[PDB]
RNA sequence: CCCAUAGUAGGCCUAAAAGCAGCCACCAAUUAAGAAAGCGUUCAAGCUCAACACCCACUACCUAAAAAAUCCCAAACAUAUA
């Protein structure tokens, strides 16, 4: 996952991810999480956190992601792996 | 590039590239190490 | 001219009363159970401890490294 | 998690001295007044002496005839002493010192006048022949790398191999010998005389079995 | 990001190693070498010791004082100066448990061990393996066996340091 | 002999079955029973 | 010529392969567990975030300062002593990167309070003796009154 | 089969992972036996570059192709189909498998050259001048040297280099 | 496909060679990493690999091609049964 550390992530503000632990789909999110909170991607940029929220009753692992433009991206990994998601965040990111 | 029969990675940036009938080794770090099959 | 020479002029008994130094009764007894000369080989450790199975990876170690030294 | 294996234990072989080559001369001690001929029996066919092993583990094989002179030497000596580990590795020569003579006559003259001057010496290498033998604590790739390295550079074919890679390669050999689906062997038809065959063969060819020509070896003519 | 540089306390003159590196990060010299000063004349023997630095963004340093070496220290337990060349041929010293316990159970508050739940046994092995390393030697706790031992060596590395010095005077000359 | 389901408490719907048990047999009587097991309480703590 | 099958091998159902003898590796490894889940008695498996060892070495610190320790097992070795044990039903929260935390005593609160600080430390839950529990259910059970007021409540 | 679904709605993109049918295979194989799916049909060198019907079933509807482990061949018959598919796009064959593009098809350069059995890519080969004396002559190439061990019926091999 | 903290500038001529200038022993801590397996280093920084953590396709049929002078030479067909 080193190509979101050389692209960029500074113009983005919050992140965050909801998923549940006893479900069997939860993996690509947390994969994702692991990736997106690494060292590289961490420190790359100091103006950006992240928020881990873990639920029970949510049944849905949706990830909604927002950066300085005003604009709103969330997607929900529920049949979605991780690489796709991973360069679907990158080229909006990179594109905006 | 340089003509040689026996192609082989001279560090780690090398990639190997089947391009024109040829073998080309191409490198973004050391361009150097770029050899051409004859 | 700068070198770090504060070599102490110890003799046989200056190593001992120079420095706060406590008897043998006060020092627990499981602190003279470690090594002295010789290391630990592979024959002496029973195959149910981490000291084994460290040696061995070092083993590994030792073996790969002698072994990559033509290949690129 | 991956298993871990015991690495292979160096006790039983001791390095002796010298473990680098000895240096080899030009002319021998004693030069030959008697001019000899270039007798070319003495590369054709398979070798009969230094074969197997004696001390080391690792010896080139030889697969094709040819001479050696003194540069080949020095040079093989050289890269063995400056590519080995002098507290691990120690090689001993197989190949005795050339001695067999060669006359050359001087540049641009006539066909005639007798033979030339003696100038300098070679030596006889037969197919299936170990040049050098190479021992030690190591283990196989970096040994066979090395070797291999030299092999390429002499002008007969070589192979840098083993015990245990001349056992497989001998097995596999003597498995592809035996398991032939055409019932046309060539030594069935060159012993036998079948359609005159004899003719135009040779009479070396009854024990090479058609498996050598001249100073090649061809591994896939069973 | 960090910078990994190892200066004697007292003497902290602005230029070698500790300059180019400097210079080119975009910090001060002159002002860091006065700080180090400045807080290492709290030590009354000027024993060298590692420094851990950090540059942030803005241009500025910190300055992380820890424990010392323990080739220093090992040196100042066994009375020699210099080491040897070899180990096992032409021991420099001995050493016993008692120093290397002292030593250990003082360097063990640093920024490496004391954020680390080791104990005693594994900083006494590692320290043990460091004089192995070094050329030295320990043993049990011998007080008169350790007198004599010193009495004994302090002739024999006299000897050994005279031919030494012999030996490296003929390859001189050899020349 | 496993676990149980592991459910929640953001969602009040199940509850254990030995608790219940176990108030239905302590939560029907009068007040001897009360003091005994108060006595029976105080004999340790 | 060599010779030719009738049936090619890669095309015939290959025989099994020859099962390998169990290592002492992963024998310490399950003794181990089995040794650390039958003395202790609160776990929390946490997601591991991939930083630094400055920060990890950081935390550890942080941790141990208030008497808990910290052992972690690859999923090949812990799978099979959850799916053979009473713990069925943790399965599907080892399925990839995660730190597992062996603790004595119940001390819940010190060590939520202590991870907080940053917002990139989610963990999956445990169990609080023999009762399995969220990361809401841990932030719920941390505002518990203390023990003797409800020992002697009743 | 997988798809995704992006839409646009009040600045606010909206990625879903919808999971749709896909047929399977019949449930009456010739050969259970087989750990192949071309060799529990029978179909050992029985196919070629024509079955058009075989080599859909194994590539992308944008031209690409599948791996061996979403597949099942080995690693024999995996480049052989690698091989023939290659030998139909040429060939003018599946004109529904094009590679997607924004507005690029627009200057049509070279005409539709007609062609079959093609090996090597056209617009990359050099022509031959020389062509050798006569026993050393330089042929061209043409099928693929892993369709021979499939099944004949004219009595002589497959001539490759003419 | 990912991944890398520390006892230290382990012992010594040269000013120092701090993991690649030479010697016998090449230690030692938590899960797991070599007093150094491949480039850039007067003395320090920059990059990978082996070893955890993590999934785990083939992780490799070994190497075997060339260009002179009037102008290159017959053409063609991998698929109706030796
Ligand atoms: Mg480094
Ligand atoms: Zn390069
Ligand atoms: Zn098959």
């Amino acid at each position: 996952a080193a190509a979101l550390a050389r692209l960029g992530l500074r113009p983005v503000k919050q992140v965050r991810v909801q998923f549940c632990p006893f479900e069997k789909n939860v993996e690509s999110t947390r994969t994702f999480l692991q990736t997106v909170s690494s060292e590289k991607v961490r420190s790359t940029n100091l103006n950006c956190s992240v928020i881990a929220d873990v639920r029970h009753d949510g049944s849905e692992p949706c990830v909604d992601v927002l950066f300085g433009d005003g604009h709103r991206l969330i997607m929900r990994g529920a049949h979605l792996t991780a690489l796709e998601m991973l360069t679907a965040f990158a080229s909006h990111i990179r594109a905006r | 590039f340089k003509n040689k029969t026996v192609l082989k990675k001279r560090c780690k940036d090398c990639y190997l590239v089947k391009r024109r009938g040829r073998w080309y080794v191409y490198c973004k770090t050391h361009p150097r190490h770029k050899q051409r099959q004859m | 001219v700068q070198l770090t020479t504060y070599a102490m002029g110890v003799n046989i008994y200056k190593e001992g009363q120079d420095v706060p130094l406590k008897p043998d009764a006060e020092y627990p007894e499981w602190l003279f159970e470690m090594n002295l000369g010789p290391p630990k080989t592979l024959e002496e450790l029973d195959p149910e401890s981490r000291e084994y199975w460290r040696r061995l990876r070092k083993q590994n170690i030792w073996r790969h490294n002698r072994l990559s030294k033509n290949k690129r | 998690v991956k298993t871990l294996l015991p690495v292979p234990s160096f006790e039983d072989v001791s390095i002796p001295e010298k473990p680098k080559l000895r240096f080899i001369e030009r002319a021998p001690l004693v030069p030959k007044v008697r001019r000899e001929p270039k007798n070319l029996s003495d590369i054709r066919g398979p070798s009969t002496e230094a074969t197997e092993f004696t001390e080391g583990n690792f010896a080139i094989l030889a697969l094709g005839g040819g001479y050696l002179h003194w540069g080949h030497f020095e040079m093989m000596r050289l890269t063995i002493n400056r590519s080995m580990d002098p507290k691990n590795m120690f090689a001993i020569w197989r190949v005795p010192a050339p001695f067999k003579p060669i006359t050359r006559k001087s540049v641009g003259h006539r066909m005639g006048g007798g033979k030339g001057a003696i100038d300098h010496y070679v030596t006889p290498v037969k197919a299936g022949r170990l040049v050098v033998e190479m021992g030690g604590r190591c283990e196989f790739e970096e040994v066979q790398g090395f070797l291999d390295q030299v092999a390429h550079k002499l002008p007969f074919a070589a192979k840098a191999v083993s015990r245990g890679t001349l056992e497989k390669m001998r097995k596999d050999q003597e498995e592809r010998e035996r398991n032939n689906q055409n019932p046309w062997t060539f030594e069935r038809i060159a012993t036998a005389n079948m359609l005159g065959i004899r003719k135009v063969l040779s009479p070396y060819d009854l024990t090479h079995k058609g498996k050598y020509w001249g100073k090649f070896y061809m591994p896939k003519r069973v | 990001g960090v910078i990994r540089a190892i200066v004697r306390a007292g003497l902290a003159m602005p230029g070698p190693p500790l300059g180019p590196v400097l210079g080119q990060r975009g910090v001060s010299i002159n002002q860091f070498c006065k700080e180090f000063n400045e807080r290492t004349k709290d030590i009354k023997e000027g024993i060298p010791l590692p420094t851990k630095i950090l540059v942030k963004p803005d241009r500025t340093f910190e300055i992380k004082i820890g424990q010392p070496t323990v080739s220093y220290f090992l040196k100042a337990a066994a009375g020699i100066e210099k080491g040897a060349r070899q180990t096992g041929k032409e021991v420099a010293g001995l050493v016993t448990l008692k120093h290397v316990y002292e030593i250990a159970r003082i360097k063990a508050q640093d920024e490496a061990f004391a954020l680390q739940d080791v104990p005693l046994s594994s900083v006494v092995r590692s320290i043990i393996g460091s004089a192995r390393s070094l050329g030295i030697r320990v043993v049990k706790d011998l007080s008169s066996e350790e007198l004599a031992a010193f009495q004994k060596e302090r002739a024999i590395f006299l000897a050994a340091q005279k031919e030494a010095d012999l030996a490296a005077q003929e390859e001189a000359a050899k020349k | 002999e496993a676990l149980a389901g592991a459910p929640l408490d953001n969602a009040p719907k199940e509850y254990p079955p030995k608790i219940q048990q176990l108030v239905q047999d302590i939560a029907s009587l009068t007040l001897l029973e009360i003091s005994d097991l108060n006595e029976l309480l105080k004999k340790t703590l | 010529i060599p010779p030719k099958p009738a049936i090619h091998p890669s095309c015939l159902p290959s025989p099994p392969s020859p099962p390998q003898e169990e290592i002492g590796l992963i024998r310490l490894l399950r003794r181990e567990i089995a040794a650390v889940f039958q003395d202790n008695r609160m776990i929390a498996v946490c997601q591991n975030v991939a930083l630094s060892a400055e920060d990890k070495l950081l935390m550890r610190h942080q941790l141990r300062k208030h008497k808990i320790l910290m052992k972690v097992f690859p999923n090949q070795v812990l799978k099979p002593f959850l799916e053979d044990s009473k713990y069925q039903n943790l399965l599907p929260l080892f399925v990839g990167h995660n730190m597992l935390l062996v603790s004595e005593e119940p001390k819940v609160k010190e060590m939520v309070r202590i991870l907080r600080t940053v917002p990139f430390l989610p963990l999956l839950g445990g169990c609080i003796d023999d009762t399995i529990l969220s990361r809401q259910g841990f932030i719920n059970y941390s505002k518990l009154p203390s023990l003797p007021l409800v020992q002697g409540e009743l | 089969f997988r798809e995704v679904v992006e839409t646009q709605e009040g600045k606010t993109t909206i990625i879903e992972g919808r999971i749709t049918a896909t047929p399977k295979e019949s449930p009456n194989p010739p050969n259970p036996s087989g750990q192949c799916p071309i060799c529990r049909w029978n179909l050992k060198h029985k196919y070629n570059y024509d079955d058009v019907l075989l080599l859909s079933q194994f590539i992308r509807p944008h031209g690409g192709m599948l791996p061996r482990k979403i597949t099942g061949l080995c690693q024999e018959e995996h480049r052989k189909i690698e091989e023939c598919v290659k030998m139909a796009h040429r060939a003018g064959l599946l004109p529904n498998h094009r590679p997607r593009l924004p507005e690029g098809v627009v200057p049509k350069s070279k005409p539709q050259l007609n062609r079959y059995l093609t090996r090597w890519a056209p617009g990359s080969v050099k022509p031959i001048y020389k062509k050798g004396p006569r026993w050393n002559r330089v042929r061209m190439p043409v099928g693929s040297p892993l369709l021979r061990d499939n099944v004949c019926y004219s009595r002589t091999p497959w001539k490759l280099y003419h």
